[PDB]
């Protein structure tokens, strides 16, 4: 236990008062007797809500949608949703993102046997899926028929002869169903005991009140990290802002029933958002915000004590944002999450970055640093699950990028600009690089969790550089004709 | 479990 | 019917003497009483098969192989397979393509169940396909034991954990399948009202000789023009030489059961192409043979009159060729393919043109200028489905390519190229936006076919008209500062 | 029927 004193320390730099960006210091690395892979990930962004990886999607309408949404929370991490549409678009995507992934499910489409199969068709049509099945009169609570899946309207070439649905479905009898007041495991003993794909759930009154399908046993085989609540529901996000029109976007999504929100601002200290989370917290005392943004800790301190139980970080600091040329306003957007993280210590509220994040190294430094999660836009834009379609300029397939404080609210001062970024592809062969490389920094610097780091931080037992400006222009690569620049 | 995720006891010498 | 001759006819333009290409001269347009959906646009290109699309691949070696063949054709498309390498390779691929839709399935993959899950396991690996049939012996003509599809083996933790395979499927009693000598309308009639998944067939004696899957009906009515043979498979054919092992090129393909042969040349009219066609015919009357490379109607009627049933015009002519600038051959393309055509349509011999092709108005108007087919192969150059693989230079995504008469083939000389093109993206977002092309180019013309657009040209009802060298600068954007060109 | 499949009828007529 001898440990050599040299190195740094945090606030043995933070204290100096330099304007400290990411690539400004380093962090140092440690004694360590593992592997790399085995140190998880498993962090949180609200009191109560955790999540095994800290990659979370900016609001943003370069970025989100169900697209980035599922793909996010699908791979474990979560999306969130930007606000400037109608509310029925976003309660359109709410009720497309924390669909297709259900549990023990609710009111599916069912109907009654006197239709015909073009209902069935339009069904699909706006939903997707034909797992659909039937029941006498076409409420969930009625009494169970039969079933109708891909396999028996595949074919029809005589497709809608007043095809009435009792001669041509599945029938009763020959339905193995469950009886109700039943958990999971044995109702996934019955379905590969019964290797149909669907499974009802009835009572001993024949009632309809659940019913599963397969593919969710096929999404959890391939997606073992998976951002799933307790009720078998997919996470699921959305931006708010704060202007009181917004009290009917919220309701209408919270009894679709999304489960956290953010209220996002540029400077988000404000009278109104105050009076919006005592406005919320009586309505939705279950449901859980996160609040932002914020900068340093006087408005962190005033928001918490509001009522808010965790914290967005981060202003004027993206890869878009102009606003400190514009505003004057923001900090050096590592300090700031280095103070207002421990400033949060003290509540026990997270802490989530923003923008700025050139790279993996970047949410490494940020993670070890303090910040709770990282939410990111610009290298999880570019993927070929964000909204709207690709061009090119001079032929490179790029994608436009575009933030809010920007010229497109749909007179008036610009804080950000619109851009664009060449592609990088599905996040499916990108965010598992993201993960494997930042396991990668948390084992060569020493620590088996980010629990252990930002501990093993206050602590003080890591310790930091700070590097001068032309230390990093060795840091990257140089002294060479020409290189290639890729990642994996 | 979130708690005790960040750092899990730490939590003073101000 | 007043209706002035305004414009040129086809011969009255062609005999100017003049080389003519594609963009140097253009079409007229006509009357209009239909939309564009409801044309028909099936072509064909021997005297028996027939193609819904009239497009297909051009057998150059980095260009096409199986990706292009079972896309393009299942597109209701047909590929061409190159001659680069040892015939046995090639055997692999053709062989490879004759599956992936198949009538009754003569000679799959079959097993005994003194096999593990991992034996099925490995299979797939190298298969992709599960749906697994097993018999006593594991040989085809075998007594039936059971049936595996996917649906049996995707959650076991045991691969290998005594897993012998007899306590582990359906037992046969269960099972229907068809008797022998059976046509596929009641065998899939039976399949959907059984609606079980697969349908396997044994004679009286139990003996397997074939089965059927749910797959045919999915690539039936996802691809509803499809190119399917006699017997519903695909079309396929491949490219040969004319060194003496050509014979060993083309008698195991021959065993494989291609559909049609391209004999690829330099130039056609040769004693060589003449004494091969005869040692085709006398051994297979029943095969199909195109030719080429002939580009006037001296080369036209001495290979027609041997016996050839189709026809590849064009030298000097693709976007790889400078056998002008090094052999001084070939002339215009455009003034090839009618006078060739117009020789051609005296016998019946339908002909398939080659190069020069930017876009879907080169074919279109090119079909319309006496072709029945045409074979583009530069403007489907470097999609995903294409061999090679995306690489990079200049900050471009970018897949090389060649001419198969380089000096990069393996005391001579040489007359192809090789480069590099952009990507284009997936085949089934691309040819169908061509076959959109060509559909509102003959709206224009106002035919509900194609073959009396070409009829229609030899009655010279519509006109034609001569461009110039202002007509063509024109003929794109002009007069603009920057823009973009998006063609889907 | 390739041959009504290119033009169909007239077929030649020099
Ligand atoms: N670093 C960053 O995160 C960053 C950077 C640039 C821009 N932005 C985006 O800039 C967006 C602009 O939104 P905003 O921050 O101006 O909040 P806002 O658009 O909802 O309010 C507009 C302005 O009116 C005032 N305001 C706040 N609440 C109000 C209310 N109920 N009623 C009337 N006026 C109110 C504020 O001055 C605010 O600037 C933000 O949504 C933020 O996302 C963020
Ligand atoms: N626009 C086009 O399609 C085009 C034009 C020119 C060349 N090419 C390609 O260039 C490639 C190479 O040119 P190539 O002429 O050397 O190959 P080739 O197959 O076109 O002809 C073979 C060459 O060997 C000789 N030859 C002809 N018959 C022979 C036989 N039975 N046995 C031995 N030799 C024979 C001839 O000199 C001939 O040039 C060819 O694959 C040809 O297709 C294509
Ligand atoms: N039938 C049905 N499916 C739903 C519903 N909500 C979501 N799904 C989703 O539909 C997704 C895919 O459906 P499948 O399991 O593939 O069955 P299917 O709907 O018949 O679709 P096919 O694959 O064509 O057979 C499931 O993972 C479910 O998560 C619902 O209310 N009814
Ligand atoms: N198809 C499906 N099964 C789940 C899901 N979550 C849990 N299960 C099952 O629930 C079983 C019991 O574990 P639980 O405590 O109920 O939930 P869990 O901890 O998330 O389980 P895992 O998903 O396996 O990690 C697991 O073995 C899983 O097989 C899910 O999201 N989809
Ligand atoms: N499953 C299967 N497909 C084959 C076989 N031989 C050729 N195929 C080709 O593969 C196509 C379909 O493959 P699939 O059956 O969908 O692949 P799979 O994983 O086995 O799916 P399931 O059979 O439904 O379990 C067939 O239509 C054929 O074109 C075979 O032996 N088994
Ligand atoms: N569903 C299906 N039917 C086929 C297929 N091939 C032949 N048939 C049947 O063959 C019967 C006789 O008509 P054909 O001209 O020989 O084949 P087809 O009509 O082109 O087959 P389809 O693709 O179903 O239209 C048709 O009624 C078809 O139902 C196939 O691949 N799929
Ligand atoms: N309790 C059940 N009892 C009887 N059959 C069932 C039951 N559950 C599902 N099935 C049968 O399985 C059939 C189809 O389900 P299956 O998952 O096997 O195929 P699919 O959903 O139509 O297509 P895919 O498997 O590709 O998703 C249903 O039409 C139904 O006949
Ligand atoms: N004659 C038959 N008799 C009894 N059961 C059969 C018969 N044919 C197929 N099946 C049963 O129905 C199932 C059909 O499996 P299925 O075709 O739905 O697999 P799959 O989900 O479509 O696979 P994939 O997604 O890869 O295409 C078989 O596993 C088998 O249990
Ligand atoms: O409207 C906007 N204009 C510019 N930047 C924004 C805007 N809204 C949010 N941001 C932040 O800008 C960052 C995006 O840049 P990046 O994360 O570096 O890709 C994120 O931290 C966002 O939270
Ligand atoms: O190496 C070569 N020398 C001359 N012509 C070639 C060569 N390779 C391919 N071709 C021809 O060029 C055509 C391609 O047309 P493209 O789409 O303009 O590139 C092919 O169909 C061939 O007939």
């Amino acid at each position: 236990s001898y440990v050599p004193d040299d190195g740094l320390t945090a606030q043995q730099l933070f204290n100096c008062g330099d304007g400290l960006t990411y690539n400004d210091f380093l962090i140092l690395p440690g004694y360590i007797d593992f592997t790399a892979d085995q140190v998880d990930l498993t962090s949180a962004l609200t009191k109560k809500i955790t999540l095994k990886t800290p990659l979370v999607s900016s609001p943003m309408d370069t970025v989100t949608e169900a697209g980035m949404a599922i793909a996010m929370a699908l791979t474990g991490g979560i999306g969130f949703i930007h606000h400037n549409c109608t509310p029925e678009f976003q309660a359109n995507e709410v009720r497309k993102v924390k669909k297709y992934e259900q549990g023990f499910i609710t009111d599916p489409v069912v109907l009654s046997p006197k239709d015909r199969v073009r209902d069935v068709f339009e069904a699909k049509a706006r939903h997707g899926f034909c797992g659909i099945p039937i029941t006498d009169t076409g409420r969930m609570g009625s009494r169970l028929v039969g079933i109708i899946s891909s396999r028996d309207i595949d074919f029809l070439k005589e497709e809608e002869h007043d095809c009435f649905l009792e001669e041509i479905m599945t029938k009763r009898e020959d339905l193995v169903v469950a009886p109700a007041g039943i958990t999971l495991k044995e109702a996934n003993e019955i379905l590969q005991r019964s290797k149909k794909g669907k499974l009802p759930i009835v009572n001993e009154d024949d009632e309809l009140v659940a019913i599963i399908a397969r593919t969710d046993l096929k999404k959890n085989r391939d997606y073992p990290l998976a951002s799933k609540d307790a009720k078998k529901q997919l996470l699921c996000g959305a931006a708010i802002g704060t202007h009181e029109d917004d009290k009917y976007r919220l309701d209408l999504l919270a009894q679709a029933g999304v489960d956290v929100v953010v209220l996002d601002s540029s400077q988000g200290n404000s009278i109104f958002q105050i009076n919006m989370i005592k406005y919320i917290k009586d309505k939705y005392p279950n449901l859980q915000v996160i609040g932002g943004n914020v900068v340093t800790a006087a408005q962190a301190k005033n928001l918490i004590d509001a009522g808010v139980d965790a914290l967005r970080v981060g202003m004027g600091s993206g890869s878009i944002c102009i606003t400190q040329e514009v505003l004057a306003c923001g900090r050096p957007q590592a300090t700031a999450v280095y103070k207002v993280s421990e400033y949060a210590r003290r509540f026990g509220v997270p802490v989530i970055a923003d923008g700025g994040i050139q790279n993996v190294g970047h949410i490494a430094k940020a993670l070890a640093l303090g910040a709770s999660t990282v939410m990111m836009g610009s290298l999880l834009a570019a993927t070929t699950e964000a909204p709207g379609e690709y061009f090119f300029s001079d032929g490179i397939r790029l994608k436009k990028y575009r933030g809010m404080g920007s010229l497109d609210a749909m007179i008036k001062v610009a804080q950000g600009v619109s851009g664009a970024v060449q592609d990088k592809g599905s996040i499916h062969k990108f965010v598992p690089y993201l993960i494997a490389g930042i396991q990668h920094s948390c084992q060569d610097i020493g620590a088996k969790s980010l629990t252990q780091v930002r501990a093993m931080m206050y602590s003080g037992e890591l310790k930091f550089e700070k590097r001068t400006s032309s230390a990093q222009v060795e840091g990257g690569v140089h002294s060479l004709h020409s290189y290639e620049k890729r990642l994996f | 479990m979130a708690d005790y995720l960040i750092s899990g006891g730490t939590s003073y010498v101000p």
